[PDB]
């Protein structure tokens, strides 16, 4: 008799635990999420994400 | 010791100078300013936006042109500064064709908008804008979800950060009565908030009050 459609949007987060890879074949998951403090950074001041 | 002295080589970007230290307090003093200047420094960001004419954040609104959502997204790029508050609503009102600044708003006595200079969005038909904002301040970085009744009220992240990046590398100083004395100068890249002074200020003032749980 009736039918409904409702639509929702959510927006995915990135979390430990996710699928990411790179385009030269290189196929892995995420480890952890550092804070930016404890990461590696240059002599200039640049710190390096991944 | 001495106290630090500052060189202004640009208004966004000062350095301070630490002298003199002796052998092994240089290289942890750095470490921990850069930890402490990276990891929690207080500020001030914008939180939930109240809309006039838009009622959720994938709609289509005439007038503007191109996007509804990546107006908020360049709309947290904005600097706030406060002189003794913690909750301070604008809004901004703009009629006709040209470019939305962020020193197009209206602000207040104590709340100053830093580069202003910057562009949110563009409006292409003859259409009012009304956009309440909050702004409000913490400590860390804390998402929309974490944080949280009206559908017209819409969340956002609030990531404040008043500087970017802090670099710091020791030298050799000059002192007659020793052999080797440790200087350092640090790079403070701040986001126009606050000063770099004012900034090693409140992290030598945290790291204190966090050094004193064993005296």
């Amino acid at each position: 008799l009736k039918m409904v459609k409702v639509f929702l949007a959510v927006k995915r987060r990135i979390q430990p635990g996710d699928k990411m890879a790179g385009r030269h074949g290189n196929k892995g998951v995420v480890s952890n999420v550092v804070p930016v403090e404890d990461m590696p950074y240059m002599a200039t001041g640049e710190s390096v994400d991944i | 010791p001495r106290g630090p002295q500052i060189e202004r080589l640009t208004d966004n970007r000062a350095k301070v100078v630490i002298e003199p230290l002796e052998r092994g307090y240089g290289h942890t003093l750095g470490n921990a300013l850069r930890r402490v200047l990276l990891s929690s420094i207080p500020g001030f960001a914008i939180t939930e936006v109240e809309i006039d004419g838009v009622l959720h954040e994938y709609t289509t609104v005439e007038g503007l042109q191109e996007d509804v959502l990546d107006v908020l997204l360049n709309l947290k790029d904005v600097a706030i500064r406060m002189h003794s508050g913690d909750s301070a609503t604008l809004s901004l009102s703009k009629q006709g064709p040209g470019t939305v600044t962020a020193a197009d708003i209206r602000t207040d006595h104590n709340v100053e908008i830093i580069n202003g200079d910057h562009v949110i969005c563009h409006l292409t038909k003859d259409t009012a804008l009304n956009m309440r904002l909050k702004i409000e301040r913490g400590f860390g970085y804390q998402p929309a979800a974490a944080r949280r009744r009206t559908i017209g009220r819409l969340m956002l992240d609030a990531s404040f950060s008043p500087v970017r990046r802090v670099a710091y590398a020791v030298e050799a100083a000059r002192v007659e009565q020793r052999t080797d004395l440790d200087k350092l100068v640090i790079d403070i890249e701040t986001n126009g908030t606050i000063d770099a002074e004012e900034a090693v200020r409140t992290a030598a003032d945290i790291l204190s009050d966090q050094l004193s749980v064993f005296g």
